[PDB]
C-alpha cells in the first residue's frame, strides 16, 4: 500500500515489509532457577499421572529447554520448546516473567500466538513497554476463572464496541494434544485511513511480557501426591508485525545488535524521528497516508 | 561395551538416550549393561524379532512418538528386566499381543494416542504381570470385546479416557483395580451397572463426559472409593445418600457442574461439611443461590417437604409366571428402597435374578413365583424426612 519512498526526486510515503519478529527478539526469563535442567527433573502427564516420559536436564543438549527454543524456526512435526521447573516448591506459586525485548519501536499487523505444549496456563497477564521496559501496561488478561484470579468480569475481544479485558477462551483444560493456543487478537480489535491518535500507538511497543502466575492443572486442583505434572512449556511466540519508521523507511535491518529503520527523506534516528544534521531548515514532521494512494512525504530540508 | 554414535550414554552406562535423531531403524549397538533406553522423537516403522534379545537389565524401553506400524512377535525377547514399556503416540492399529509374550516383570504399558481400531478379546493375556495400562486417546476406536480385559489379574491403573466411547465396557475381569480414568468420553447418564465387579476401585476420574444424571445407587458397590472426580459435567444434582455406604469417601471432585440448589442438595452440602473448600464449585440455580459454594450452603434458612410419595404401590392379584409391577412414584432424586416379605431389602443397584428395583422406583418381577406372596413396602428418604407405603401381592 505504501512502499516506495522515492521515484522519478519525487518523495511519498512508506512502511517497511512486514516481518517474523520474533527472528530479532531478545529473551528474559525471570526468575534465575525458573528454567528446568539444573538440577535435572522428570515431568509427568495430567492425562496419565504415571506417564513420565520426558526429562529436562541442561548438561545434556538433547534434553535441554532453554529459552531461545521459543522463538526458532521449526521443521514438520519437530517442535521445540523452553520448559520451566516443576511445582515442587507447592504451596509457593509457580511465577516466571518471559520478556521479549527488540530495543526498537514496532506495529503489531497480526495476532500475538503463544503455543504450549502439554498444557496452557491457569492464570497469565500480556503487557507492553513503549520505553524499553521503563513503564508498563497490560494487553489481555487471561484467567481459567477471571473473577478468582483478577477480580474481572469475563469478556471476550468478539463481542467488543469502539479496552483492557480478562478472557476465559485461551485457559481452559482440554489436553495435551488439543487447544495449545493462547492468543492476543489484534486483527479483531483493528477491525473496529483513520487519523486517531492512540490507534497506531495501541498496537505499536518495543517489548512484550507474559507474566505466568498459574500452570495447567488438568481440570482440577492441584494434588499434592504428583507435583512433576506442573509446569510450563512453551513451544513457540509468534509475533507478527513491521518497524515504526513515522512514513519515512521501506527498510529495517539489523544495525549495532537491534532493529534499525534505514531512513529515506532526509531523517535520522532509529525510528526517523528526527531530522538528518545537514537537513534541520524545517522542524521534523512524521510522513502522512492522506492524500490517498501515496501519501504526504514530509521530509527533511536544507538550505 | 560401547556406546553407538546415533546415541549418547552415560557414566553408569546405564541410561543410553537415542532422541530427536532421523532414525527410520533401532540402532546396532546398544550396549549390554543399558537399564533406560531413549528411542523417542524418530522415524522409527517397524520392530523386527529379537531386536533387543541381548537387553537383559534394560528396566524403561521408551519407543514413544514414532512412526510404529508393526511390531513382530518376538520383538521384545530377551528383556526379562523390562518393567517400563513406552509405545505411545504411535501408528499402530492393533493391539501386538503376540508380541507381549515373556515379558514376567512388565508392570507399565502406555498405548495411548495410537489409530488402534480394536481390543479384542483376552488381549494382554500373555501378560499377567501387568499392573498400570494405558489405553487412553483411541480416537479410531470402533470395537472393544467383552474379555479384552481378560487375563489382567494384577492390573490396579486403567486409563481408556479420550476414547469416545458411549457404553461402558466390561471391567469385572479388573478384579483387583483401583484406580480408573474414564475421563473424555460420553456417559450422560452414570447406571449400577456401569462399573459392577469394581469392589476393590480406589479412585474414579468421570471427568468431561458429559454426565448429565447419576442413577439411584450408582457408586453403592464401590465400598473401597476413596477418590471420586466427577467434575465438568453436567449435573445438576446427586441422588440421596449416594455417598452414604462409601465409608472410605474422602476426596471429592465436583466442580464445573450447574448445581441447582435447592432441597436435594442439601444432604450434599452436609455431606462436604462433616467430611471434607475449593473441592466442589458453585450454585448455578436458583437465582437467590447463584454464585454460593455448596459446602457453604445453609440447611438453616431452607424450607423443605418430606418424601412425597405420590403414587403408592398397589395390591395385585397375579397368576404365575407373569410379570408384575408395584409402582411408587416419587421425587426423581429421593432415596428408594423395598423391604420384601423374607425381610431382605433391594435397591436399584441390587443383583436380584428375578425381582428390580427400577430408576423411577417402581419393583420390577419378570416373572412371579407361588413364593413371592405377602407385603411389599416402599421405603422413600430425604433430608427432611421419610415416607413408607405397602402392598400385598397374591400369587
Ligand atoms: C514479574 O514482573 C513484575 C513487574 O511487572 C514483578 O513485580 C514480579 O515480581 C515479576 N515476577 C517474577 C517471577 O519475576
Ligand atoms: C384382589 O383379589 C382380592 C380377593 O382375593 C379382591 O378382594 C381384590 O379386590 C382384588 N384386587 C384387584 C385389583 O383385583
Ligand atoms: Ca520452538
Amino acid at each position: 500500500d505504501y512502499d516506495i519512498c522515492k521515484s522519478w526526486w519525487e518523495f511519498y510515503a512508506c512502511q517497511p515489509k512486514v516481518m517474523r519478529l520474533k527472528d530479532y527478539v531478545k529473551v528474559k526469563v525471570e526468575p534465575s532457577g525458573i528454567t528446568c535442567g539444573d538440577p535435572p527433573e522428570r515431568f509427568c502427564s495430567h492425562e496419565n499421572p504415571y506417564l513420565c516420559s520426558n526429562e529436562c536436564d541442561a548438561s545434556n543438549p538433547d534434553l535441554a529447554h532453554p529459552p531461545r527454543l521459543m522463538f526458532d524456526k521449526e521443521e514438520e512435526g519437530l517442535a521445540t520448546y523452553w520448559q520451566s521447573i516443576t511445582w515442587s516448591r507447592y504451596p509457593s506459586p509457580l511465577e516466571a516473567n518471559i520478556t521479549l525485548s527488540w530495543n526498537k519501536t514496532v506495529e503489531l499487523t497480526d495476532d500475538v500466538v503463544m503455543t504450549f505444549e502439554y498444557g496452557r496456563p491457569t492464570v497469565m497477564v500480556l503487557e507492553k513497554s513503549l520505553d524499553n521496559g521503563r513503564t508498563w501496561q497490560p494487553y489481555q488478561f487471561y484467567a481459567e476463572d477471571c473473577m478468582e484470579a483478577f477480580g474481572m468480569s469475563a469478556r471476550r475481544a468478539r463481542d467488543m464496541s469502539s479496552r483492557v479485558l480478562c478472557t476465559e477462551e485461551y485457559s481452559r483444560w482440554a489436553g495435551s494434544k488439543k487447544e495449545k493456543h493462547v492468543r492476543f487478537e489484534v486483527r479483531d480489535r483493528f477491525a473496529i485511513l483513520e487519523s486517531a491518535k492512540g490507534l497506531k500507538e495501541f498496537f505499536t511497543l518495543t517489548d512484550l511480557r507474559m507474566r505466568l502466575l498459574r500452570p495447567a492443572l488438568g481440570g482440577t486442583y492441584v494434588q499434592r501426591e504428583n507435583l512433576y505434572k506442573y509446569f510450563y512449556a512453551i513451544s513457540n511466540i509468534e509475533v507478527i508485525g513491521r518497524c515504526k519508521c513515522n512514513l519515512h523507511a521501506n527498510l529495517c535491518s539489523m544495525r549495532e545488535g537491534s532493529l534499525q529503520c534505514e531512513c529515506e527523506h532526509n531523517t535520522t534516528g532509529p525510528d526517523c524521528g528526527k531530522c538528518k544534521k545537514n537537513f534541520r531548515t524545517r522542524s521534523w514532521r512524521a510522513g502522512s497516508y492522506l492524500p490517498l494512494p501515496h501519501g504526504s512525504p514530509n521530509a527533511c530540508a536544507g538550505t | 561395551q560401547n556406546c553407538p554414535s546415533v546415541c549418547s550414554c552415560s557414566n553408569q552406562f546405564s541410561k543410553v538416550v537415542c532422541t530427536r535423531r532421523g532414525l527410520s531403524e533401532v540402532p546396532q549397538g546398544i550396549p549390554s549393561n543399558t537399564r533406560y533406553l531413549n528411542l523417542m522423537e524418530n522415524n522409527i516403522q517397524m520392530i523386527q524379532a529379537d531386536t533387543f534379545r541381548h537387553l537383559h537389565h534394560l528396566e524403561v524401553l521408551q519407543l514413544g512418538r514414532n512412526s510404529i506400524r508393526q511390531i513382530e512377535v518376538g520383538a521384545f525377547n530377551g528383556l526379562a528386566s523390562l518393567n517400563t514399556l513406552e509405545l505411545f503416540d504411535n501408528w499402530l492399529t492393533v493391539i501386538p499381543s503376540g508380541a507381549f509374550e515373556y515379558l514376567s516383570k512388565l508392570r507399565e504399558l502406555w498405548l495411548r494416542n495410537n489409530p488402534i481400531e480394536s481390543i479384542p478379546s483376552y488381549a494382554f493375556n500373555r501378560v499377567p504381570s501387568l499392573m498400570r495400562l494405558d489405553l487412553g486417546e483411541l480416537k479410531k476406536l470402533e470395537y472393544i470385546s467383552e474379555g479384552a480385559f481378560e487375563g489382567l489379574f494384577n492390573l490396579k491403573y486403567l486409563n481408556l479416557g479420550m476414547c469416545n466411547i458411549k457404553d461402558m465396557p466390561n471391567l469385572t475381569p479388573l478384579v483387583g483395580l483401583e484406580e480408573l480414568e474414564m475421563s473424555g468420553n460420553h456417559f450422560p447418564e452414570i447406571r449400577p451397572g456401569s462399573f459392577h465387579g469394581l469392589s476393590s476401585l480406589k479412585k474414579l476420574w468421570v471427568m468431561n463426559s458429559q454426565v448429565s444424571l447419576i442413577e439411584r445407587n450408582a457408586f453403592d458397590g464401590l465400598a473401597s472409593l476413596v477418590e471420586l472426580n466427577l467434575a465438568h459435567n453436567n449435573l445438576s444434582s446427586l441422588p440421596h445418600d449416594l455417598f452414604t455406604p462409601l465409608r472410605y469417601l474422602v476426596e471429592l471432585h465436583l466442580h464445573h457442574n450447574p448445581w441447582n440448589c435447592d432441597c436435594d442438595i442439601l444432604w450434599l452440602a452436609w455431606w462436604l461439611r462433616e467430611y471434607i473448600s475449593t473441592c466442589c464449585g458453585r450454585c448455578h440455580a436458583p437465582m437467590h443461590m447463584r454464585g454460593r459454594y455448596l459446602v457453604e450452603v445453609d440447611q438453616a434458612s431452607f424450607q423443605c417437604s418430606a418424601p412425597f410419595i405420590m403414587d403408592a404401590p398397589r395390591d395385585l392379584n397375579i397368576s404365575e409366571g407373569r410379570m408384575a409391577e408395584l409402582k411408587c412414584r416419587t421425587p426423581p432424586m429421593s432415596s428408594v428402597k423395598w423391604l420384601l416379605p423374607n425381610g431382605t431389602v433391594l435397591s436399584h443397584a441390587s443383583r436380584h435374578p428375578r425381582i428390580s428395583v427400577l430408576n423411577d422406583g417402581t419393583l420390577n418381577f419378570s416373572h412371579v413365583l407361588l413364593s413371592d406372596t405377602g407385603v411389599y413396602t416402599c421405603m422413600v428418604t430425604n433430608v427432611a424426612g421419610n415416607s413408607n407405603a405397602s402392598a400385598y401381592l397374591n400369587v
